[PDB]
Order: structure tokens, then sequence, then C-alpha cells
RNA sequence: GGGAGAAGGCACGCUGAUAUGUAGGUGAGGUCCCUCGCGGAUGGAGCUGAAAUCAGUCGAAGAUACCAGCUGGCUGCAACU
RNA sequence: CUUACCACUUUGUGAUUCAUGACUGGGGUGAAGUCGUAACAAGGUAACCGUAGGGGAACCUGCGGUUGGAUCACCUCCUUA
RNA sequence: GUAAAGCGCACGCAGGCGGUUUGUUAAGUCAGAUGUGAAAUCCCCGGGCUCAACCUGGGAACUGCAUCUGAUACUGGCAAGCUUGAGUCUCGUAGAGGGGGGUAGAAUUCCAGGUGUAGCGGUGAAAUGCGUAGAGAUCUGGAGGAAUACCGGUGGCGAAGGCGGCCCCCUGGACGAAGACUGACGCUCAGGUGCGAAAGCGUGGGGAGCAAACAGGAUUAGAUACCCUGGUAGUCCACGCCGUAAACGAUGUCGACUUGGAGGUUGUGCCCUUGAGGCGUGGCUUCCGGAGCUAACGCGUUAAGUCGACCGCCUGGGGAGUAC
RNA sequence: UAGCUAGUAGGUGGGGUAACGGCUCACCUAGGCGACGAUCCCUAGCUGGUCUGAGAGGAUGACCAGCCACACUGGAACUGA
């Protein structure tokens, strides 16, 4: 059984990215969309659509800067069971702040850099680099 | 498995007048009628272990759909158990 | 290992023990010699090494090495012993402090003098 | 199954109370039912009556006599009656 | 004085743990002891695993299992073959 | 995987984890607040003792608990759904899947009888054995018990160990093609209960072949062995017991994702189905190899790649999978 | 070390504390605790702190300070806030 589907979402993106696919498709959920929205805004991925809304699918398109993958690598952190939480000041800096942590705060799913300006802690989903 | 013409009868009586296949009460009644048929088989066939594995699959499965039914409509579950004669 | 599995029966750091039984886990101990033995070493070496069997104060009895090139030691003499595993000799894990108690030092070392126990010659 | 009553130890009389004799068993007249009297319900007279705890009290000793297993450890032989 | 609880003390029984014992099972270790080779080369009977049997000992042997064995490693040329 | 390390395999309770949508509650979660977290020993900035150790002022710390106030992204609760997950129905298909009964042929054997003469059998060669009491061979007839040629293939089925004549009876599981139905019923699993190749084992039957033990012969310096002639338990059935294995893919389960080629095999959509042919889709299966990974060999869409969840297990060699 | 425990577990009411409370009693009634490791055995004063380590962590509880406990050993009470 597919125990965490956001873990799956990121893993399609890594395997996607590795195999030079233009687009990556998977079942959607509101959280997946909200995550893709941060990735899109931070430039890791060009675009997404949500389509087949009778029984959804999300498809997003990957970026290749020049013959080399835009994402260097992306890993899930708040994996089921473990569920790591960070305070506002603790809030982790991925790769000297060149990465991002995607952080589920009570003011939404957002990047660490903006979460830090907000002064709001929360659940750390995945880090990009 | 259970006889096709008997199966028509089972679905008719423990389903609603829509004649469901998937409804939980009907699956439990079908398993039960098969467990009772098989329980006559394993009288004579004491040392059949490979078909006994399939028996323990039906019993385990029923046991799970009974958990489901009791989490939903407790009225329906208490009714079903006594109408099919389960436990003591 | 799974994090839930480690919750259920935690990691246990490797079981600790000393290479010096007896003493009393403290650096010195006295004992009276019971026997003195000249003995041979284990195989790539050939020598005739000098050992005493010593009954420590605590009532353990242990076999202890007698360093240096001369020794005056006799059976039934009180000596002080200090840890030290002598690689050659079977079962010898301790040494005798040559300058302490009735062990009486090593005459005429001029270099590693305070090992063993040799007074400064020019004092 | 046993060994096992292993071993070992405490209690025990008499008298008062709980109860002028209890719990328990017995089941009279009395009242009612009905195929209707060697009957059933029935209420509970008198009768009989165990054991306990609690108090007291006598002697050196309360299973007071008679009549009631000596115990355990190692081991030969033979399953055993 | 007296009954009540109560230390020390006593006596019976078992458990545990340390010491210890005629003696004997198995293990370790020793600058060329005796006997035979068992394995490593498909090690001269392929090795190993499991369980029974046997033997001075390595081990042999039945039965079933593996490759963690590996040697000109067969097949429709048939006309060259 | 091979270095120590995956339970032999399954079912499954307690436990861990939980598709997807909305509402709601606000437990965990975060933000703010307040009380507390004693003192100096830590830390930064000061000061004094001629410097330092040292003493010393003020802040910060003491990551925690506590209650009040808030936030709703997440996960939990709770209510109502949705349907890809998972389950369920009809129609079909392949196969040594399981259990119980019967039955047929070939062959080794044994007894019976006919013919027929001197070796037969055995090996490197040989001897023990069997034979002039008539063997071996050969023809006929009967008896019995195990196995079930060829077909058979990288094949197929099976949770694994495992399962090959044929026939019927009971019955398990998988897979397809379309329709429909329930609506998260899921995944994993300590303890647990369940299921064995094998030899072993109890009690009862059976005994044709093979065959440990045992014997005899040979080789050998021995030779308890190899080889040969015999041969008992056993193997075979019925029922009961300890559950061992190099119980394997030396690889735990389920699920998602990630270039292919060549072949087996089975359902199945389309074709003047017109070359044992062309296009389409699922299931298992096998050799090869790419990215990647691995110490290397090697794995490679059936992973040892990228990850998710849950469980087992390991921590130098000997001793020891032994002792108690 | 897998079962431990009947004043133990709960209640009622009386006695008792300075006070709640099996704290203690006599009725009652049958639970309580336990694989989230009770019970049983071994070891240990506890902490702020100290050492160490980049941190997490590991070791520890000299000294300074806080609390506890002991007072020759076992037991008891008094006086008194």
């Amino acid at each position: 059984s597919m125990q965490d589907p956001i873990a799956d979402m990121l893993t399609r993106i890594r395997n996607g990215q590795a195999a030079n696919k233009a687009a990556v498709t998977m079942p959607s959920s509101k959280l997946k969309v909200a995550i893709a929205n941060v990735l899109k805004e931070e430039g890791f991925i060009e675009d997404f659509k949500v389509e087949g809304d009778t029984k959804p699918e999300l498809e997003l398109t990957l970026k290749y800067f020049q013959g080399k993958a835009v994402v260097e690598s992306i890993q899930r952190v708040s994996r089921p069971g473990l569920r790591i939480y960070k305070r506002k000041d603790e809030l982790p800096k991925v790769m000297a702040g060149l990465g991002i942590a995607v952080v589920s705060t009570s003011k939404g799913v957002m990047t660490d850099r903006a979460a830090r300006q907000a002064g709001l802690g929360g659940e750390i989903i995945c880090y990009v680099a | 498995s259970l006889s096709t013409e008997a199966t028509a009868k089972i679905v008719s009586e423990f389903g609603r007048d829509a004649n469901d296949t998937g409804s939980t009460e009907v699956q439990v009644a079908l398993l039960t009628a098969q467990i009772n048929h098989l329980q006559g088989h394993f009288a004579e066939h004491k040392k059949d272990h490979h078909s006994r594995r399939g028996l323990l699959r039906m019993v385990s499965q029923r046991r799970k759909l009974l958990d489901y039914l009791k989490r939903k409509d407790v009225a329906r579950y208490t009714r079903l158990i006594e109408r099919l004669g389960l436990r003591r | 290992a799974t994090v839930n599995q480690l919750v259920r029966k935690p990691r246990a750091r490797k079981v600790a023990k000393s290479n010096v039984p007896a003493l009393e886990a403290c650096p010195q101990k006295r004992g009276v010699c019971t026997r003195v033995y000249t003995t041979t070493p284990k195989k790539p070496n050939s020598a005739l090494r000098k050992v005493c069997r010593v009954r420590l104060t605590n009532g353990f009895e242990v076999t202890s090495y007698i360093g240096g090139e001369g020794h005056n030691l006799q059976e039934h003499s009180v000596i002080l012993i200090r840890g030290g595993r002598v690689k050659d000799l079977p079962g010898v894990r301790y040494h005798t402090v040559r300058g302490a108690l009735d062990c009486s030092g090593v005459k005429d070392r001029k270099q590693a003098r305070s090992k063993y126990g040799v007074k400064r010659p020019k004092a």
C-alpha cells in the first residue's frame, strides 16, 4: 500500500528529473498542489495543471538549465511516524540557504525564507536543493 | 465456490431489492454459506491442508468485513449476526 | 533499524570490561611474592624473562613481571605492582615497580632512570 | 495419577451472649385451589439443631481416659495388587 | 497485676548465590610427539547442509537437498557438416 | 546476495503507519502571554586584586513544565461523502495445486511348468556367489509390491517445503474481457495459532526394487572406506509426535516510480486474419544489457536503482549455536 | 525473574492525626496491579553541577549548594512548636 503519497510525489520528481522527462504525472491532492506551487514560485519546476477533476491528476513540467537537471536532489523529512517539527528560530537552513525547506505552517505551505520573515514555525516537509 | 443458483438466492435475501453484489452483509452471508459447505468437506477430508488455507482465508476475510460493519451501522451488524446465526 | 523497533528494545553500547582484573581498579597494589620464576616467552622471541608470582593485599594472586637487567627479589618479599600487559609471557598483565617497597631498584641505569628507580648520580 | 497424612505448626474443656437454641432440617392447626382428598398452594406452631466468633472462668495438663501413623536421608533386589 | 501489639531469641522447611570436592566431560595453548592423510586442484570417491547408523580418528555410509561444483558445453549442417 | 546479518513459509490479535473531499473540533503542532525553572559553578559585556588563577556587578541561559489567548497548513479526533485502493458478482481459460477411491501397460522379482547345456555373474583384472541336485538364456501361466517410460520444455501449478500414468468424486488459488455493486473494509505484525523435503519416531499393516547396520570377497603398508556378491531396519500405506535443511534467488513483506532488446507461456482486441505472417492489450516467466548502485563480482523495470511504511536480524575471530 | 496481592482492592460506619486517607478496626463486597514489564533478584543516596564531546550523546554526583537518610546494632516512647 502506498503509505505516504507526498513521499511518492517527490520521488516521481527525482526519478523524472534523473531520466530527462519533460513532464511528471500523479494523482493530486490539495497538499500536492500547494507543494508544487512553492516549487513553481521558487523556480525548481516550470508549471503545473490539475486536470481530470472527476478523479484528479496533477501534471507538472521539469526544468533543465542547460543539459543538467535543475533540482540537485530533493528529500522528504516529515516522513510518516517521524514527523519532524521545528520552532520559528530553529527553522533549518538547507545548503547555506541556497536550498529550501518546504514548511507547512499555519499560514500555509511555504518556503523557509518567507516563513522566517513571518516568524512562524511548523512541520518541515521536504528539503530541496 | 457456492452454487450459482444458490448464490442468486443468497444475494436476493441478504441484499436489498436493488440486488447488490458488494454490500457488506451480502459478502458475509456468501462467505458464511461457503464456510458451512466447506465445513462438511473437511469432515471427510481431514488431511487436506492446501484447501484448508483457503478456508482460513474465507474466515479471516469475514472477520474483517464484520469489523467494518460494526464500525458503521451497529444496528445492521447486531441484526446480521443473529440472522446468520454467528457465535454464541 | 526502524525507529519504532529501537523504541521497543534500545541500542546498547558495547559491553565494557578492563584488561586489568585484580588491582582494585586503582593504579598500584602491594603484595608479597609467593614464588619467583624464570620463564620462556611465546614463539618469535627467544629469551629467558624474569617473573614473580605475587599475592596481592586484596587476596587475588597474580603473576607480575620484574623489569630491568638485575633484580634482588626473593620469595616472600613485599613488592608494589602496576598494570602492564607483557605481550610475550602467557598471563602476565602486571609489572613490579622497581623503586618501591622491598623491590630495591635497578643499579646503574643512566638513561631511563625514573622508570625502575635510580637516584641521580651527581646529587 | 503421585510423592502427601511429606515435613511443620496453631486451635480444641466448661459457661454466657450474638440466638432466654442461631443457621439448617422437620412442617401443626390455619388460610386458599381444584380433576375434589393417601391431593396442591399455603402460612409457620410445637419439634430437633450443626458450627463460629466474642466475652468470662477452672486445672500442672481440655484429642485429658479407652481408642486413634515414629519420622526423614542414601541405596541393592523385584514394575506394582 | 493484667490482656493487646513488638525487638532480640528460638525451631522447622525451601529457594538463591558464593566457596568447595574424590572424580570426570568438553574447550584453549605449547621452537619440527605417535597414527592416518579429512579439506583446499571437481585434492586423486565433487564438496557442503540436514537427520539416522557405524568406526581409533580425521571420517565413511544410506536417504533427501543445494552450487557456495564446473569437464570439446549433443539436435537435424545431412550440400559444404 | 556473497563480508556478521531476512525469521523455512503463512494467517493474524495487541501495536506502528493510513487514498481522497468537505465540514468541524483544536489533541499533537506553531506563535504570543504569564507563573515557574533558587544561588554562585557555564556564557557575553564590565569592575577589582600589579597580571593570572581568583573574587565580583548586569544580561543571557535553565532547550522543560504549567495555564490563558490565538492560528488552521499539517497529522489526530468526530460527522457526512467520493472512488483509482481493497473487496464482490456473472461468463470463460490454463495447470503434475490439494484430498479420497478405482484402473491399465512395460519392467525388475518370486513360485509353478516346458525346452535346453555348461558355465553364469562380476571387474581394471579378479574373487566371494549361483551352476552338472540342471544354472544362465528361452517360452507359457500365476503371484505380489513399488514406480508410472515417451509426452517433459528456460515449461506449468503452488504461501513455502513441494507436486508428473489414466479415470471419476469433493475442493483451493490465480488470470482475463466487458458490465455492475459496496465505499478505505488498507499495508505490516511482537506474542500467538497454523502448514515439513528428509532421515528419525510410536502403534498397526506391507515388503517387488533399492539399501545404512551387517557379512563375505578385493585393492591397500592398513583400509572399519572406494569396487564387487549378498542383506536388515528403512523407504510404501493408515494414524499420531519433535517441525530440521546449502527450508535459497544465500535477496522479508506490500506499494509507487525509472530507456530497452531477444525468448518461453497463457487470457485477449483488430486483419484479403492469407509468408509457423502484420498491428493492439493484460497476467506470469527467462537469457541479455543501459542509467544508476555496489568494495568487487554483479544486480539492473521480477533491482542489488529512486523511495514510502511495518517487522526480523547483526556488532571481530576462536569458545558457541555449546553450557547452565 | 511472568504472574504478584488479600487490610490487598473498593464501600459503609466507628476509632485515630494537626490533617486527608484501610491510618486502624468490625462488618462487608470482590476486586487492585501486571508484558506501557508488576513481582523477584543485583547494584545505587538524589540533584543543581562536574568531566568529556563540534553538537546530540556518553560517563559521573569530589568540592559549593538544596533535599533525603543514618548516629555503636536492633527496637520504643517521652518531653516539646
